[PDB]
């Protein structure tokens, strides 16, 4: 069926790309920084030890 | 008195060489990754366009 106006695909593309440049963003953050937890939501239990 | 007084002198030279040697390996870390975070994302948009 070809319809007008309903390219899902672009949709489920976009949405994929979108989480892979996410996970691109905070590895580079990571280890431009150079340790394990930075800001203050990696781990909840590392920080007070 | 004067053994005393040369406790404030300097440092056994050895931690000092060894942090400097450590921050001179952590500077080209941070000049790599600077420069492929430059590289990567304008590049990609361009190539989707």
């Amino acid at each position: 069926a070809m319809y007008i106006n309903t390219n899902v695909p672009s949709l489920t593309a976009q949405r994929y790309l979108g989480e892979t440049n996410n996970a691109v963003s905070k590895s580079l953050e990571r280890l431009s920084s150079g340790l394990r937890i930075n800001s203050a939501s990696d781990d909840a239990s590392g920080l007070a030890i | 008195l004067t053994a005393a007084e040369s406790r404030i002198r300097d440092l056994d030279i050895a931690d000092e060489m060894a942090k400097f040697t450590k921050n001179q390996i952590l500077a080209q870390s941070n000049i790599s990754m600077l420069a492929q975070a430059n590289s990567l994302p304008q590049m990609a948009l361009s190539l989707l366009g």
